[PDB]
C-alpha cells in the first residue's frame, strides 16, 4: 500500500503526538483520508477523518485529537493522551462520516504504534 | 468485475457503434419491465440485491489504454472506475452506498474514496471548466480515456481528471438516461464535431431527478407541477405533461410504485 504512517511513539498521560500519513510519489490531497486505531484483541476504529468540506471525530477523541491537512499529508495531532489512547494507528482511504465508521476496502500497511 | 460489461472503443466510433453502445447499457440498467406512460423505470434500490447493483463500460481508444467505469444501476450514474491495479470511487452520499461501493473491483489492492463527489457543481470547479465550456465527442471521450488512464501513475492532474469525469459521465450515463442527450451526440460523431453541451442538454441532466418524480406522480400523465427546462438559446420552459417527454427521456429513477 502506498499511504505510510508515521510518528507514534511513547507519552506520558497528558502527552502530546503528531502521526503523519503520506505518499512518497503523490498528493493525498486529492482523497478522503481517514485515521483508525487498533487495540490488541479488538478491531480498526475510526478516529478521525477527512473529505471535502467536513471533518469528523470519534467522540473518544473529541476536543483532543486534530486531524488536518498540510505538505500533501494528513496529520492527526493528538493531545492531553489518555492510556485509554494506547493502539496501533492506521490511515486509508475511506469514506468519511459522522461518527468515523469504517466502510473498508481491506488494505492496509503497518500502521504506526502508539503507547501512553 | 463478474457484473455485466459493456465495451466500447473511441477507434473508429461511428454513429452506429455508439449507438450499439448506449442501447447496450441501457438494456443492461434495467430490464425494461417496469414502464410508467411509456418510459421505462431503473430498478428499485430497495429489494436489489448487491450483486445486481452495478454495471462495468470498459472503455478503449486509438492508444489501446483501457478503463473499467462503474455504474449504478439504480440512476444510471458513474461511482467510481478502475484502471490495471488501482480503482478510484466518488465519496458516496450516504454509508449504505458507500458499503455497496466496496463490492467493486474487489481483486484490486489499491482502492481509493476521493475526497469529493460526483455531483457536476463540484467535478466543474474541480475540473477549471463549467459543463457548457467542455467540448463533447469523440475526441473529448478518447482524451478522457487516457487521463483516466495515466492517473495512477501520476500522469494526470486533478483538473484533466476531473474534466474527463464530465465528460464521460455525460457521454454515458446522462447518454443512457436520454435519448436527445444520445442524438446530441451522435450528432458531433456523425460529423467529426467536438463541442460543448448547450443550455438544453444542461437543463435536461439537471432535472433528471424532477422529470422521474413528475412523471411517475402525474395523473394519466398530467404533471401535477410543471418542470422547468431551457432550450437551446436559454430561454425558460415549461413541461406540463409526459407526451413531449417521450421522445426524450429514456430512463427514469425509481420514485414509487406503479
Ligand atoms: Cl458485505
Ligand atoms: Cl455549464
Ligand atoms: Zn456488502
Amino acid at each position: 500500500v502506498q499511504l505510510v504512517e508515521s510518528g507514534g511513539g511513547l507519552v506520558q498521560p497528558g502527552g502530546s503526538l503528531r502521526l503523519s500519513c503520506a505518499a512518497s510519489g503523490f498528493t493525498l490531497d486529492d482523497y478522503a483520508i481517514g485515521w483508525f486505531r487498533q487495540v490488541p484483541g479488538k478491531e480498526r476504529e475510526g478516529v478521525a477523518c477527512v473529505k471535502d468540506g467536513s471533518t469528523y471525530y470519534a467522540d473518544s477523541v473529541k476536543g483532543r485529537f486534530t486531524i488536518s491537512r498540510d505538505n500533501g499529508a494528513v496529520y492527526l495531532q493528538m493531545n492531553s493522551l489518555k492510556p485509554e489512547d494506547t493502539a496501533v494507528y492506521y490511515c486509508a482511504s475511506r469514506p468519511c462520516f459522522l461518527g468515523v465508521p469504517l466502510i473498508d476496502f481491506g488494505s492496509w500497511g503497518q500502521g504506526t504504534q502508539v503507547t501512553v | 468485475k463478474q457484473y455485466p460489461i459493456i465495451n466500447f472503443t473511441t477507434a473508429g466510433a461511428t454513429v452506429q457503434s455508439y449507438t450499439n453502445f448506449i442501447r447496450a447499457v441501457r438494456g443492461r440498467l434495467t430490464t425494461g419491465a417496469d414502464v410508467r406512460h411509456e418510459i421505462p423505470v431503473l430498478p428499485n434500490r430497495v429489494g436489489l440485491p448487491i450483486n445486481q447493483r452495478f454495471i462495468l463500460v470498459e472503455l478503449s481508444n486509438h492508444a489501446e489504454l483501457s478503463v473499467t467505469l462503474a455504474l449504478d444501476v439504480t440512476n444510471a450514474y458513474v461511482v467510481g472506475y478502475r484502471a490495471g491495479n488501482s480503482a478510484y470511487f466518488f465519496h458516496p452520499d450516504n454509508q449504505e452506498d458507500a458499503e455497496a461501493i466496496t463490492h467493486l473491483f474487489t481483486d484490486v489492492q489499491n482502492r481509493y474514496t476521493f475526497a469529493f463527489g460526483g455531483n457536476y457543481d463540484r467535478l466543474e470547479q474541480l475540473a477549471g471548466n463549467l459543463r457548457e465550456n467542455i467540448e463533447l465527442g469523440n475526441g473529448p471521450l478518447e482524451e478522457a480515456i487516457s487521463a483516466l488512464y495515466y492517473y495512477s501513475t501520476g500522469g494526470t492532474q486533478l483538473p484533466t481528471l476531473a474534466r474527463s469525469f464530465i465528460i464521460c459521465i455525460q457521454m454515458i450515463s446522462e447518454a443512457a438516461r436520454f435519448q436527445y442527450i444520445e442524438g446530441e451526440m451522435r450528432t458531433r460523431i456523425r460529423y467529426n464535431r467536438r463541442s460543448a453541451p448547450d443550455p438544453s442538454v444542461i437543463t435536461l441532466e439537471n432535472s433528471w431527478g424532477r422529470l422521474s418524480t413528475a412523471i411517475q406522480e402525474s395523473n394519466q400523465g398530467a404533471f401535477a407541477s410543471p418542470i422547468q427546462l431551457q432550450r437551446r438559446n436559454g430561454s425558460k420552459f415549461s413541461v406540463y405533461d409526459v407526451s413531449i417527454l417521450i421522445p426524450i427521456i429514456a430512463l427514469m429513477v425509481y420514485r414509487c410504485a406503479p
